[PDB]
Protein backbone atom coordinates (compact mmCIF):
# COMPACT_ATOMS: atom_id res chain seq x y z
CA UNK A 1 0.00 0.00 0.00
CA UNK A 2 2.68 2.38 1.09
CA UNK A 3 4.98 1.46 -2.07
CA UNK A 4 1.68 2.95 -3.96
CA UNK A 5 1.05 5.60 -2.51
CA UNK A 6 4.44 6.69 -3.18
CA UNK A 7 4.10 5.50 -6.89
CA UNK A 8 1.26 7.66 -7.35
CA UNK A 9 2.22 10.94 -5.44
CA UNK A 10 5.41 10.78 -7.81
CA UNK A 11 3.13 10.41 -10.75
CA UNK A 12 0.83 12.63 -9.85
CA UNK A 13 3.54 15.22 -9.35
CA UNK A 14 4.55 14.16 -12.91
CA UNK A 15 1.18 15.14 -14.28
CA UNK A 16 0.96 18.54 -12.06
CA UNK A 17 4.01 19.37 -13.22
CA UNK A 18 2.95 18.76 -16.87
CA UNK A 19 -0.21 20.56 -16.99
CA UNK A 20 0.11 23.72 -14.64
CA UNK A 21 2.60 26.29 -16.47
CA UNK A 22 3.20 28.76 -13.43
CA UNK A 23 4.65 25.65 -11.48
CA UNK A 24 8.39 26.74 -11.72
CA UNK A 25 7.76 30.44 -10.64
CA UNK A 26 10.79 31.09 -8.61
CA UNK A 27 13.55 30.01 -11.29
CA UNK A 28 10.94 31.86 -13.92
CA UNK A 29 10.83 34.92 -11.88
CA UNK A 30 14.80 34.47 -11.47
CA UNK A 31 15.41 34.47 -14.91
CA UNK A 32 12.75 37.34 -16.14
CA UNK A 33 14.11 39.84 -13.32
CA UNK A 34 17.55 39.04 -14.73
CA UNK A 35 16.86 39.28 -18.24
CA UNK A 36 14.58 42.39 -17.69
CA UNK A 37 17.49 44.00 -16.15
CA UNK A 38 19.85 43.18 -18.38
CA UNK A 39 17.24 44.69 -21.54
CA UNK A 40 16.97 47.61 -19.36
CA UNK A 41 20.54 48.65 -18.98
CA UNK A 42 20.75 47.93 -22.41
CA UNK A 43 18.21 49.97 -23.79
CA UNK A 44 19.94 52.72 -21.25
CA UNK A 45 22.44 53.05 -23.87
CA UNK A 46 19.96 55.19 -26.27
CA UNK A 47 18.90 57.45 -23.37
CA UNK A 48 20.62 60.93 -24.35
CA UNK A 49 21.29 62.02 -20.44
CA UNK A 50 20.99 65.62 -21.20
CA UNK A 51 23.57 65.21 -24.01
CA UNK A 52 21.81 66.48 -27.21
CA UNK A 53 22.66 62.99 -28.85
CA UNK A 54 21.98 59.43 -27.21
CA UNK A 55 24.90 58.12 -29.49
CA UNK A 56 28.45 58.60 -28.96
CA UNK A 57 29.24 58.54 -32.72
CA UNK A 58 27.53 61.29 -33.77
CA UNK A 59 28.01 63.53 -31.04
CA UNK A 60 32.35 63.30 -32.09
CA UNK A 61 31.42 64.07 -35.90
CA UNK A 62 28.62 67.00 -35.47
CA UNK A 63 30.20 68.75 -32.68
CA UNK A 64 34.00 69.79 -31.71
CA UNK A 65 36.20 67.83 -29.75
CA UNK A 66 36.59 70.68 -26.91
CA UNK A 67 32.62 71.30 -27.13
CA UNK A 68 32.07 67.67 -27.64
CA UNK A 69 33.40 66.71 -24.32
CA UNK A 70 31.18 67.86 -21.90
CA UNK A 71 28.16 65.78 -23.84
CA UNK A 72 30.64 63.16 -23.57
CA UNK A 73 30.74 64.23 -20.43
CA UNK A 74 27.10 63.94 -19.58
CA UNK A 75 26.93 60.55 -21.37
CA UNK A 76 29.77 58.74 -19.30
CA UNK A 77 27.58 60.37 -16.31
CA UNK A 78 24.46 58.59 -17.16
CA UNK A 79 26.02 55.55 -18.33
CA UNK A 80 27.73 55.29 -15.22
CA UNK A 81 24.97 55.39 -13.12
CA UNK A 82 23.23 53.00 -15.24
CA UNK A 83 26.34 50.47 -14.47
CA UNK A 84 26.08 51.32 -10.66
CA UNK A 85 22.29 50.54 -10.36
CA UNK A 86 22.64 47.95 -12.60
CA UNK A 87 25.51 46.29 -10.21
CA UNK A 88 23.55 47.51 -7.23
CA UNK A 89 20.65 45.58 -8.14
CA UNK A 90 22.74 42.76 -9.07
CA UNK A 91 24.55 42.46 -5.73
CA UNK A 92 21.00 42.76 -4.32
CA UNK A 93 19.67 40.09 -6.20
CA UNK A 94 23.02 38.01 -5.74
CA UNK A 95 22.56 38.20 -1.93
CA UNK A 96 19.05 36.53 -2.18
CA UNK A 97 20.23 34.03 -4.79
CA UNK A 98 22.72 32.85 -2.39
CA UNK A 99 20.47 33.06 0.56
CA UNK A 100 18.63 30.60 -1.30
CA UNK A 101 21.35 28.22 -2.31
CA UNK A 102 22.51 28.14 1.26
CA UNK A 103 18.70 27.16 1.87
CA UNK A 104 18.95 24.75 -0.93
CA UNK A 105 22.00 23.15 0.26
CA UNK A 106 20.33 23.06 3.64
CA UNK A 107 17.56 21.36 2.26
CA UNK A 108 20.25 18.58 0.65
CA UNK A 109 22.11 18.04 3.70
CA UNK A 110 19.22 17.95 5.97
CA UNK A 111 16.84 16.05 3.89
CA UNK A 112 18.32 14.00 0.96
CA UNK A 113 20.93 13.24 3.19
CA UNK A 114 19.22 12.69 6.18
CA UNK A 115 15.54 13.22 7.95
CA UNK A 116 14.63 16.25 9.05
CA UNK A 117 12.65 16.71 12.67
CA UNK A 118 12.74 20.03 11.89
CA UNK A 119 8.62 20.54 11.34
CA UNK A 120 7.43 22.13 8.04
CA UNK A 121 11.47 22.37 7.16
CA UNK A 122 11.01 19.53 4.11
CA UNK A 123 7.74 18.95 3.10
CA UNK A 124 4.28 19.86 5.24
CA UNK A 125 4.18 16.99 7.20
CA UNK A 126 6.22 14.07 9.33
CA UNK A 127 9.15 14.39 6.79
CA UNK A 128 10.60 10.81 5.14
CA UNK A 129 12.62 11.83 2.57
CA UNK A 130 13.50 14.29 -0.17
CA UNK A 131 14.66 13.32 -3.86
CA UNK A 132 16.86 16.55 -5.37
CA UNK A 133 15.79 17.50 -9.32
CA UNK A 134 18.14 19.85 -11.53
CA UNK A 135 16.57 22.30 -12.98
CA UNK A 136 17.57 25.63 -14.59
CA UNK A 137 19.64 27.68 -12.24
CA UNK A 138 18.06 26.26 -9.80
CA UNK A 139 16.62 22.62 -7.97
CA UNK A 140 13.52 20.90 -6.90
CA UNK A 141 13.27 18.54 -4.35
CA UNK A 142 10.40 15.86 -4.18
CA UNK A 143 9.82 16.04 -0.53
CA UNK A 144 8.19 12.86 0.71
CA UNK A 145 5.93 13.75 3.72
CA UNK A 146 4.07 11.39 5.86
CA UNK A 147 0.40 12.58 6.83
CA UNK A 148 -2.20 11.26 8.83
CA UNK A 149 -5.47 10.63 7.44
CA UNK A 150 -7.94 8.94 8.74
CA UNK A 151 -8.82 10.29 12.98
CA UNK A 152 -10.81 8.42 15.56
CA UNK A 153 -11.74 9.62 18.54
CA UNK A 154 -11.32 8.13 21.83
CA UNK A 155 -11.29 8.58 25.38
CA UNK A 156 -7.85 8.66 27.21
CA UNK A 157 -6.46 9.04 30.84
CA UNK A 158 -2.83 10.50 31.43
CA UNK A 159 -2.31 7.17 33.42
CA UNK A 160 -3.66 3.85 34.90
CA UNK A 161 -4.78 2.68 38.24
CA UNK A 162 -3.79 -0.86 38.64
CA UNK A 163 -2.91 -2.73 42.10
CA UNK A 164 -2.76 0.96 44.13
CA UNK A 165 -0.23 2.27 42.00
CA UNK A 166 -0.43 4.52 38.70
CA UNK A 167 1.04 3.14 35.72
CA UNK A 168 1.99 5.48 32.83
CA UNK A 169 2.74 4.20 29.11
CA UNK A 170 6.23 3.86 28.36
CA UNK A 171 5.73 4.78 24.75
CA UNK A 172 2.31 5.41 23.08
CA UNK A 173 -1.36 6.67 24.88
CA UNK A 174 -3.66 4.89 26.61
CA UNK A 175 -7.22 4.95 24.66
CA UNK A 176 -10.27 3.11 25.24
CA UNK A 177 -12.85 2.28 22.37
CA UNK A 178 -15.79 2.74 24.78
CA UNK A 179 -15.13 0.01 27.41
CA UNK A 180 -11.79 -1.75 27.30
CA UNK A 181 -8.55 0.24 27.69
CA UNK A 182 -5.80 -0.16 25.25
CA UNK A 183 -2.04 1.53 24.81
CA UNK A 184 -1.58 3.37 21.17
CA UNK A 185 1.49 4.50 19.72
CA UNK A 186 0.55 8.35 18.96
CA UNK A 187 0.67 8.38 15.55
CA UNK A 188 -0.99 5.47 13.91
CA UNK A 189 -3.64 3.46 15.63
CA UNK A 190 -2.23 0.41 16.32
CA UNK A 191 -4.13 -0.70 19.83
CA UNK A 192 -2.51 -3.12 22.21
CA UNK A 193 -3.99 -4.54 25.40
CA UNK A 194 -2.46 -3.04 28.58
CA UNK A 195 0.65 -4.96 30.07
CA UNK A 196 3.50 -4.40 32.35
CA UNK A 197 6.18 -4.16 29.16
CA UNK A 198 4.77 -1.03 28.12
CA UNK A 199 4.03 0.70 30.94
CA UNK A 200 6.45 1.82 33.57
CA UNK A 201 4.76 2.18 37.19
CA UNK A 202 5.42 5.95 39.30
CA UNK A 203 4.22 6.21 42.29
CA UNK A 204 0.41 5.65 43.54
CA UNK A 205 -2.90 6.85 42.37
CA UNK A 206 -3.22 9.73 44.44
CA UNK A 207 -1.01 12.19 42.98
CA UNK A 208 -2.33 11.86 38.77
CA UNK A 209 -5.16 13.90 38.22
CA UNK A 210 -6.89 12.21 35.44
CA UNK A 211 -6.09 8.90 36.96
CA UNK A 212 -8.93 5.78 35.81
CA UNK A 213 -8.68 2.18 37.51
CA UNK A 214 -8.23 -0.64 35.04
CA UNK A 215 -6.20 -3.63 35.22
CA UNK A 216 -2.59 -4.08 33.86
CA UNK A 217 -1.60 -7.47 32.34
CA UNK A 218 1.27 -9.71 34.01
CA UNK A 219 3.10 -11.30 31.63
CA UNK A 220 4.77 -13.98 34.42
CA UNK A 221 1.86 -14.85 36.33
CA UNK A 222 0.23 -17.45 33.74
CA UNK A 223 3.75 -19.10 33.13
CA UNK A 224 3.72 -19.42 37.14
CA UNK A 225 0.26 -21.16 37.34
CA UNK A 226 1.61 -23.55 34.66
CA UNK B 1 -2.44 34.15 15.61
CA UNK B 2 -5.70 33.05 17.41
CA UNK B 3 -6.15 29.58 15.18
CA UNK B 4 -2.75 29.02 15.53
CA UNK B 5 -2.93 29.35 19.59
CA UNK B 6 -6.18 27.46 19.02
CA UNK B 7 -4.65 24.85 17.30
CA UNK B 8 -1.34 24.17 19.43
CA UNK B 9 -3.55 24.58 22.68
CA UNK B 10 -5.88 21.81 21.60
CA UNK B 11 -4.22 19.86 19.09
CA UNK B 12 -0.52 20.40 20.30
CA UNK B 13 1.67 19.69 17.11
CA UNK B 14 -0.70 17.71 14.79
CA UNK B 15 -2.62 20.49 13.59
CA UNK B 16 0.87 21.71 11.28
CA UNK B 17 1.06 17.61 10.32
CA UNK B 18 -1.86 17.09 8.60
CA UNK B 19 -5.45 16.91 10.46
CA UNK B 20 -5.63 19.05 13.93
CA UNK B 21 -6.11 16.28 16.45
CA UNK B 22 -7.38 16.79 20.20
CA UNK B 23 -5.50 16.14 23.13
CA UNK B 24 -5.82 17.41 26.53
CA UNK B 25 -2.90 20.24 26.87
CA UNK B 26 -2.07 17.96 30.34
CA UNK B 27 -1.24 15.56 27.92
CA UNK B 28 0.39 17.99 25.22
CA UNK B 29 2.60 18.95 28.01
CA UNK B 30 3.68 15.08 28.52
CA UNK B 31 4.09 15.08 25.30
CA UNK B 32 6.61 18.17 25.14
CA UNK B 33 8.58 16.55 28.39
CA UNK B 34 8.86 13.81 27.04
CA UNK B 35 10.34 15.34 23.97
CA UNK B 36 13.25 17.26 25.84
CA UNK B 37 13.97 13.44 28.05
CA UNK B 38 11.90 14.44 30.76
CA UNK B 39 9.82 11.64 31.78
CA UNK B 40 5.76 12.72 31.26
CA UNK B 41 6.13 11.13 35.04
CA UNK B 42 7.58 14.30 35.85
CA UNK B 43 4.16 16.47 35.12
CA UNK B 44 1.69 13.99 36.14
CA UNK B 45 3.43 13.63 39.61
CA UNK B 46 3.35 17.97 39.32
CA UNK B 47 0.80 18.70 37.30
CA UNK B 48 -0.51 21.73 39.72
CA UNK B 49 3.08 23.47 40.31
CA UNK B 50 3.83 23.35 36.25
CA UNK B 51 0.64 24.84 36.28
CA UNK B 52 1.02 27.34 38.54
CA UNK B 53 4.71 28.03 37.30
CA UNK B 54 2.98 28.45 33.72
CA UNK B 55 0.34 31.17 34.93
CA UNK B 56 2.91 32.80 36.82
CA UNK B 57 5.37 32.95 34.09
CA UNK B 58 2.90 34.33 31.50
CA UNK B 59 1.69 37.11 34.00
CA UNK B 60 5.11 38.14 35.02
CA UNK B 61 5.78 38.56 30.80
CA UNK B 62 2.37 40.66 30.97
CA UNK B 63 3.87 42.92 33.95
CA UNK B 64 7.49 43.09 32.43
CA UNK B 65 6.22 44.22 28.76
CA UNK B 66 3.62 46.39 30.21
CA UNK B 67 6.04 48.08 33.13
CA UNK B 68 9.66 48.27 30.57
CA UNK B 69 9.09 50.88 27.46
CA UNK B 70 11.94 49.66 25.86
CA UNK B 71 10.61 45.71 25.36
CA UNK B 72 9.70 46.20 21.57
CA UNK B 73 12.72 47.50 20.73
CA UNK B 74 12.84 45.17 17.57
CA UNK B 75 9.58 47.00 15.56
CA UNK B 76 10.05 50.18 17.30
CA UNK B 77 14.24 50.71 15.50
CA UNK B 78 12.36 48.70 12.37
CA UNK B 79 9.81 51.97 12.61
CA UNK B 80 11.58 54.75 13.55
CA UNK B 81 14.37 53.56 10.73
CA UNK B 82 11.49 53.64 7.91
CA UNK B 83 10.46 56.93 8.86
CA UNK B 84 13.28 58.59 9.54
CA UNK B 85 14.16 57.52 5.46
CA UNK B 86 10.92 58.47 4.11
CA UNK B 87 11.31 62.12 6.50
CA UNK B 88 14.84 62.02 5.15
CA UNK B 89 13.75 61.74 1.23
CA UNK B 90 11.04 64.17 1.95
CA UNK B 91 13.66 67.12 3.35
CA UNK B 92 15.89 66.09 0.17
CA UNK B 93 13.61 68.12 -1.81
CA UNK B 94 14.51 71.49 0.49
CA UNK B 95 18.18 71.08 -0.84
CA UNK B 96 19.60 73.50 -3.99
CA UNK B 97 21.98 70.17 -5.24
CA UNK B 98 23.54 73.32 -6.63
CA UNK B 99 21.22 74.73 -8.07
CA UNK B 100 20.45 78.40 -7.57
CA UNK B 101 16.12 77.74 -6.47
CA UNK B 102 15.80 75.13 -4.40
CA UNK B 103 11.76 75.71 -5.04
CA UNK B 104 11.28 74.13 -8.90
CA UNK B 105 8.44 76.78 -9.60
CA UNK B 106 10.59 79.72 -9.03
CA UNK B 107 13.33 78.74 -11.06
CA UNK B 108 10.70 78.26 -14.05
CA UNK B 109 9.93 81.81 -13.52
CA UNK B 110 12.35 84.15 -12.60
CA UNK B 111 14.59 82.39 -15.16
CA UNK B 112 14.24 81.78 -18.94
CA UNK B 113 13.84 77.77 -19.60
CA UNK B 114 16.45 77.68 -22.33
CA UNK B 115 18.93 78.88 -19.37
CA UNK B 116 16.49 77.22 -16.52
CA UNK B 117 16.76 74.01 -18.04
CA UNK B 118 19.97 73.64 -16.55
CA UNK B 119 18.93 74.78 -13.15
CA UNK B 120 16.01 71.45 -13.25
CA UNK B 121 18.89 69.31 -14.73
CA UNK B 122 20.90 69.71 -11.49
CA UNK B 123 17.63 69.52 -9.30
CA UNK B 124 16.65 66.33 -11.27
CA UNK B 125 20.01 64.73 -10.65
CA UNK B 126 20.05 65.92 -7.15
CA UNK B 127 16.34 64.47 -6.28
CA UNK B 128 17.36 61.16 -8.76
CA UNK B 129 20.04 60.63 -6.70
CA UNK B 130 18.26 61.51 -3.01
CA UNK B 131 15.61 58.53 -4.81
CA UNK B 132 18.37 56.10 -5.75
CA UNK B 133 19.71 56.09 -2.24
CA UNK B 134 16.78 55.79 -1.10
CA UNK B 135 15.57 52.76 -3.10
CA UNK B 136 19.34 50.91 -2.11
CA UNK B 137 18.29 51.76 1.38
CA UNK B 138 14.41 50.44 1.07
CA UNK B 139 16.24 47.33 -0.41
CA UNK B 140 19.00 46.38 1.87
CA UNK B 141 16.30 46.99 4.94
CA UNK B 142 14.08 44.76 2.42
CA UNK B 143 16.64 42.22 2.43
CA UNK B 144 16.92 42.59 6.41
CA UNK B 145 13.01 42.18 6.95
CA UNK B 146 12.79 39.66 4.50
CA UNK B 147 16.09 37.18 6.79
CA UNK B 148 13.41 38.26 10.03
CA UNK B 149 10.59 37.26 8.14
CA UNK B 150 12.06 33.78 7.48
CA UNK B 151 13.63 33.51 10.68
CA UNK B 152 9.80 34.09 12.01
CA UNK B 153 8.44 31.64 10.04
CA UNK B 154 10.92 29.21 10.78
CA UNK B 155 10.28 29.72 14.34
CA UNK B 156 6.45 29.04 13.91
CA UNK B 157 6.87 25.89 12.10
CA UNK B 158 9.27 24.37 14.24
CA UNK B 159 8.05 26.16 18.05
CA UNK B 160 4.53 26.69 17.90
CA UNK B 161 3.90 24.13 15.28
CA UNK B 162 6.15 21.86 16.88
CA UNK B 163 8.58 21.21 18.95
CA UNK B 164 12.11 21.99 18.16
CA UNK B 165 15.62 20.26 19.46
CA UNK B 166 17.64 23.09 18.54
CA UNK B 167 19.57 24.59 21.55
CA UNK B 168 18.86 28.47 22.01
CA UNK B 169 16.78 28.59 19.16
CA UNK B 170 13.37 28.87 20.42
CA UNK B 171 14.06 30.12 24.12
CA UNK B 172 17.38 29.70 26.57
CA UNK B 173 16.64 26.15 27.88
CA UNK B 174 14.83 22.89 26.81
CA UNK B 175 12.06 24.40 24.82
CA UNK B 176 8.58 23.23 25.65
CA UNK B 177 6.16 25.29 23.12
CA UNK B 178 5.87 29.10 22.22
CA UNK B 179 2.77 31.28 21.48
CA UNK B 180 2.76 33.79 18.72
CA UNK B 181 1.64 36.87 19.50
CA UNK B 182 0.69 39.57 16.62
CA UNK B 183 2.21 42.92 16.75
CA UNK B 184 2.66 46.26 14.40
CA UNK B 185 4.75 45.05 11.82
CA UNK B 186 6.45 41.67 13.23
CA UNK B 187 5.47 38.68 15.55
CA UNK B 188 6.33 38.38 19.39
CA UNK B 189 7.06 33.98 20.74
CA UNK B 190 6.42 33.69 24.24
CA UNK B 191 8.99 30.64 24.24
CA UNK B 192 8.09 28.56 27.11
CA UNK B 193 11.52 26.49 28.07
CA UNK C 1 7.99 40.47 10.04
CA UNK C 2 7.55 43.57 7.92
CA UNK C 3 8.15 46.94 7.36
CA UNK C 4 5.88 49.68 5.86
CA UNK C 5 4.64 49.12 2.72
CA UNK C 6 5.47 52.47 1.13
CA UNK C 7 5.85 53.48 -2.52
CA UNK C 8 7.04 56.69 -4.11
CA UNK C 9 5.65 57.95 -7.63
CA UNK C 10 8.99 58.70 -9.32
CA UNK C 11 7.58 61.38 -11.56
CA UNK C 12 6.01 63.08 -9.19
CA UNK C 13 9.08 63.35 -6.54
CA UNK C 14 11.73 64.66 -9.18
CA UNK C 15 8.59 66.68 -10.60
CA UNK C 16 6.09 68.53 -9.43
CA UNK C 17 3.08 69.75 -11.17
CA UNK C 18 5.36 71.34 -14.24
CA UNK C 19 5.86 69.71 -17.40
CA UNK C 20 9.59 70.90 -18.33
CA UNK C 21 10.87 68.65 -15.35
CA UNK C 22 9.31 65.85 -16.96
CA UNK C 23 9.80 66.36 -20.66
CA UNK C 24 13.79 66.58 -19.41
CA UNK C 25 12.91 63.51 -16.74
CA UNK C 26 11.69 61.57 -20.42
CA UNK C 27 15.29 62.13 -21.76
CA UNK C 28 17.08 60.01 -18.78
CA UNK C 29 15.71 56.74 -19.64
CA UNK C 30 13.91 54.29 -17.53
CA UNK C 31 15.23 55.09 -13.69
CA UNK C 32 11.82 56.13 -12.82
CA UNK C 33 10.46 52.56 -13.93
CA UNK C 34 13.04 51.06 -12.44
CA UNK C 35 12.44 52.33 -9.28
CA UNK C 36 8.89 52.08 -8.86
CA UNK C 37 9.18 48.40 -9.64
CA UNK C 38 11.76 47.82 -6.83
CA UNK C 39 9.33 49.62 -4.39
CA UNK C 40 6.88 47.41 -6.33
CA UNK C 41 8.72 44.47 -5.06
CA UNK C 42 9.60 45.28 -1.99
CA UNK C 43 5.86 45.81 -1.37
CA UNK C 44 4.94 42.66 -2.47
CA UNK C 45 7.90 41.04 -0.83
CA UNK C 46 6.31 42.31 2.52
CA UNK C 47 2.97 40.88 1.68
CA UNK C 48 4.33 37.80 1.01
CA UNK C 49 6.20 37.99 4.68
CA UNK C 50 3.16 38.13 6.51
CA UNK C 51 1.50 36.01 4.59
CA UNK C 52 4.37 33.47 4.92
CA UNK C 53 5.12 33.98 9.22
CA UNK C 54 0.92 33.56 9.62
CA UNK C 55 -0.66 31.99 7.50
CA UNK C 56 1.36 28.57 8.59
CA UNK C 57 -2.18 27.46 9.33
CA UNK C 58 -5.19 26.29 6.83
CA UNK C 59 -7.85 25.77 8.35
CA UNK C 60 -8.99 28.78 11.23
CA UNK C 61 -9.34 27.05 14.78
CA UNK C 62 -11.40 28.12 17.52
CA UNK C 63 -10.57 27.42 21.68
CA UNK C 64 -13.59 25.72 23.04
CA UNK C 65 -15.78 27.72 25.13
CA UNK C 66 -14.38 26.29 28.40
CA UNK C 67 -10.97 26.21 28.86
CA UNK C 68 -10.47 23.36 31.27
CA UNK C 69 -6.90 23.19 30.45
CA UNK C 70 -6.30 21.21 33.43
CA UNK C 71 -4.97 24.45 35.91
CA UNK C 72 -2.91 25.98 32.58
CA UNK C 73 -4.23 29.52 31.38
CA UNK C 74 -4.10 31.10 28.19
CA UNK C 75 -6.24 33.79 28.81
CA UNK C 76 -3.42 36.89 28.75
CA UNK C 77 -2.63 35.08 24.86
CA UNK C 78 -6.43 34.17 23.62
CA UNK C 79 -8.94 36.81 22.09
CA UNK C 80 -10.78 38.68 24.82
CA UNK C 81 -14.21 38.93 23.13
CA UNK C 82 -14.85 41.98 25.52
CA UNK C 83 -12.66 44.68 23.35
CA UNK C 84 -13.90 45.28 19.88
CA UNK C 85 -10.76 44.11 18.27
CA UNK C 86 -10.24 40.16 19.71
CA UNK C 87 -6.72 40.99 20.35
CA UNK C 88 -5.49 39.20 23.37
CA UNK C 89 -4.51 40.97 26.57
CA UNK C 90 -1.38 40.54 25.43
CA UNK C 91 -1.04 42.13 21.96
CA UNK C 92 -3.58 44.79 23.04
CA UNK C 93 -0.16 46.45 24.86
CA UNK C 94 2.32 45.38 22.22
CA UNK C 95 -0.07 47.37 19.83
CA UNK C 96 -0.08 49.68 22.40
CA UNK C 97 3.55 49.97 22.99
CA UNK D 1 -24.55 36.44 -14.85
CA UNK D 2 -20.58 36.44 -14.56
CA UNK D 3 -19.05 39.74 -13.21
CA UNK D 4 -15.84 40.58 -10.59
CA UNK D 5 -16.78 40.76 -7.29
CA UNK D 6 -15.34 42.24 -4.52
CA UNK D 7 -15.36 40.91 -1.08
CA UNK D 8 -13.24 40.57 2.19
CA UNK D 9 -10.93 37.54 2.14
CA UNK D 10 -11.83 34.08 4.07
CA UNK D 11 -9.04 32.72 5.78
CA UNK D 12 -10.62 29.48 6.00
CA UNK D 13 -13.27 27.02 7.04
CA UNK D 14 -13.71 27.95 10.85
CA UNK D 15 -12.76 24.32 12.32
CA UNK D 16 -13.45 24.53 15.86
CA UNK D 17 -11.71 21.77 16.92
CA UNK D 18 -13.75 19.20 19.92
CA UNK D 19 -11.28 19.62 22.39
CA UNK D 20 -11.46 18.03 26.05
CA UNK D 21 -9.95 16.77 28.77
CA UNK D 22 -10.54 12.91 27.68
CA UNK D 23 -10.73 12.91 23.95
CA UNK D 24 -7.87 12.06 21.79
CA UNK D 25 -7.91 11.53 17.83
CA UNK D 26 -5.62 9.08 16.57
CA UNK D 27 -5.52 8.65 13.48
CA UNK D 28 -6.08 5.17 12.25
CA UNK D 29 -5.06 5.89 8.13
CA UNK D 30 -2.26 7.92 7.15
CA UNK D 31 -1.12 8.93 3.24
CA UNK D 32 2.32 9.25 1.63
CA UNK D 33 2.21 12.60 -0.09
CA UNK D 34 5.08 14.11 -2.25
CA UNK D 35 5.50 17.89 -1.90
CA UNK D 36 7.51 19.86 -4.67
CA UNK D 37 9.52 22.46 -3.39
CA UNK D 38 11.52 24.73 -6.15
CA UNK D 39 14.42 27.02 -5.09
CA UNK D 40 16.51 28.80 -7.05
C1 LIG E 1 -5.97 3.76 4.03
O1 LIG E 1 -6.10 4.53 2.84
C2 LIG E 1 -5.79 3.80 1.65
C3 LIG E 1 -5.90 4.79 0.51
O2 LIG E 1 -5.42 6.07 0.89
C4 LIG E 1 -6.74 2.61 1.50
O3 LIG E 1 -6.34 1.84 0.38
C5 LIG E 1 -7.40 1.77 -0.60
O4 LIG E 1 -8.59 1.17 -0.06
C6 LIG E 1 -9.66 1.11 -1.01
C7 LIG E 1 -10.86 0.56 -0.27
O5 LIG E 1 -11.34 -0.64 -0.87
C8 LIG E 1 -9.26 0.26 -2.21
O6 LIG E 1 -10.31 0.26 -3.17
C9 LIG E 1 -7.98 0.79 -2.83
O7 LIG E 1 -7.53 -0.09 -3.86
C10 LIG E 1 -6.89 0.93 -1.77
N1 LIG E 1 -5.67 1.49 -2.34
C11 LIG E 1 -5.57 2.72 -2.88
C12 LIG E 1 -4.22 3.09 -3.41
O8 LIG E 1 -6.53 3.48 -2.94
C13 LIG E 1 -6.70 1.74 2.75
O9 LIG E 1 -7.69 0.73 2.67
C14 LIG E 1 -6.94 2.59 3.99
N2 LIG E 1 -6.82 1.77 5.19
C15 LIG E 1 -7.82 1.62 6.07
C16 LIG E 1 -7.53 0.75 7.25
O10 LIG E 1 -8.91 2.17 5.92
C1 LIG F 1 -15.27 13.64 17.69
O1 LIG F 1 -16.46 14.12 18.32
C2 LIG F 1 -16.83 15.45 17.94
C3 LIG F 1 -18.05 15.81 18.76
O2 LIG F 1 -18.38 14.77 19.68
C4 LIG F 1 -17.08 15.51 16.44
O3 LIG F 1 -17.37 16.85 16.07
C5 LIG F 1 -15.86 15.01 15.68
O4 LIG F 1 -16.15 14.95 14.28
C6 LIG F 1 -15.46 13.62 16.17
N1 LIG F 1 -14.26 13.17 15.49
C7 LIG F 1 -14.27 12.22 14.54
C8 LIG F 1 -12.94 11.88 13.94
O5 LIG F 1 -15.31 11.67 14.19
C1 LIG G 1 -13.39 -2.80 22.06
O1 LIG G 1 -12.31 -3.62 21.60
C2 LIG G 1 -12.30 -4.93 22.18
C3 LIG G 1 -11.05 -5.62 21.69
O2 LIG G 1 -10.55 -6.54 22.64
C4 LIG G 1 -13.58 -5.67 21.81
O3 LIG G 1 -13.58 -6.94 22.45
C5 LIG G 1 -14.79 -4.86 22.24
O4 LIG G 1 -15.98 -5.49 21.78
C6 LIG G 1 -14.72 -3.45 21.68
N1 LIG G 1 -15.84 -2.65 22.16
C7 LIG G 1 -16.38 -1.65 21.45
C8 LIG G 1 -17.54 -0.94 22.10
O5 LIG G 1 -15.96 -1.34 20.35
C1 LIG H 1 -12.90 16.53 32.93
O1 LIG H 1 -13.67 17.69 33.24
C2 LIG H 1 -14.92 17.41 33.87
C3 LIG H 1 -15.64 18.73 34.03
O2 LIG H 1 -16.10 18.92 35.36
C4 LIG H 1 -14.68 16.70 35.20
O3 LIG H 1 -15.93 16.36 35.79
C5 LIG H 1 -13.85 15.44 34.98
O4 LIG H 1 -13.52 14.86 36.23
C6 LIG H 1 -12.57 15.77 34.22
N1 LIG H 1 -11.82 14.56 33.93
C7 LIG H 1 -10.49 14.52 33.84
C8 LIG H 1 -9.89 13.19 33.54
O5 LIG H 1 -9.80 15.53 33.99
C1 LIG I 1 -10.38 3.43 41.74
O1 LIG I 1 -10.50 2.24 42.51
C2 LIG I 1 -10.19 2.42 43.90
C3 LIG I 1 -10.26 1.05 44.55
O2 LIG I 1 -10.17 0.02 43.58
C4 LIG I 1 -11.15 3.42 44.52
O3 LIG I 1 -10.80 3.65 45.88
C5 LIG I 1 -11.11 4.74 43.75
O4 LIG I 1 -12.10 5.63 44.25
C6 LIG I 1 -11.36 4.49 42.26
N1 LIG I 1 -11.24 5.73 41.51
C7 LIG I 1 -12.08 6.07 40.54
C8 LIG I 1 -11.81 7.38 39.87
O5 LIG I 1 -13.02 5.35 40.20
C1 LIG J 1 -7.22 32.73 34.16
O1 LIG J 1 -6.87 34.08 34.43
C2 LIG J 1 -7.96 34.99 34.40
C3 LIG J 1 -7.43 36.39 34.68
O2 LIG J 1 -6.51 36.75 33.64
C4 LIG J 1 -9.03 34.59 35.41
O3 LIG J 1 -10.15 35.47 35.29
C5 LIG J 1 -9.48 33.16 35.15
O4 LIG J 1 -10.39 32.75 36.17
C6 LIG J 1 -8.27 32.23 35.16
N1 LIG J 1 -8.69 30.85 34.93
C7 LIG J 1 -8.98 30.25 33.77
C8 LIG J 1 -8.40 28.88 33.60
O5 LIG J 1 -9.67 30.75 32.89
Amino acid sequence: LIANQFNSAIGKIQDSLSSTPSALGKLQDVVNQNAQALNTLVKQLSSNFGAISSVLNDILSRLDPPEAEVQIDRLITGRLQSLQTYVTQQLIRAAEIRASANLAATKMSECVLGQSKRVDFCGKGYHLMSFPQSAPHGVVFLHVTYVPAQEKNFTTAPAICHDGKAHFPREGVFVSNGTHWFVTQRNFYEPQIITTDNTFVSGNCDVVIGIVNNTVYDPLQPELDS
Amino acid sequence: TSALLAGTITSGWTFGAGPALQIPFPMQMAYRFNGIGVTQNVLYENQKLIANQFNSAIGKIQDSLSSTPSALGKLQDVVNQNAQALNTLVKQLSSNFGAISSVLNDILSRLDPPEAEVQIDRLITGRLQSLQTYVTQQLIRAAEIRASANLAATKMSECVLGQSKRVDFCGKGYHLMSFPQSAPHGVVFLHVT
Amino acid sequence: VSMTKTSVDCTMYICGDSTECSNLLLQYGSFCTQLNRALTGIAVEQDKNTQEVFAQVKQIYKTPPIKDFGGFNFSQILPDPSKPSKRSPIEDLLFNK
Amino acid sequence: SQSIIAYTMSLGAENSVAYSNNSIAIPTNFTISVTTEILP
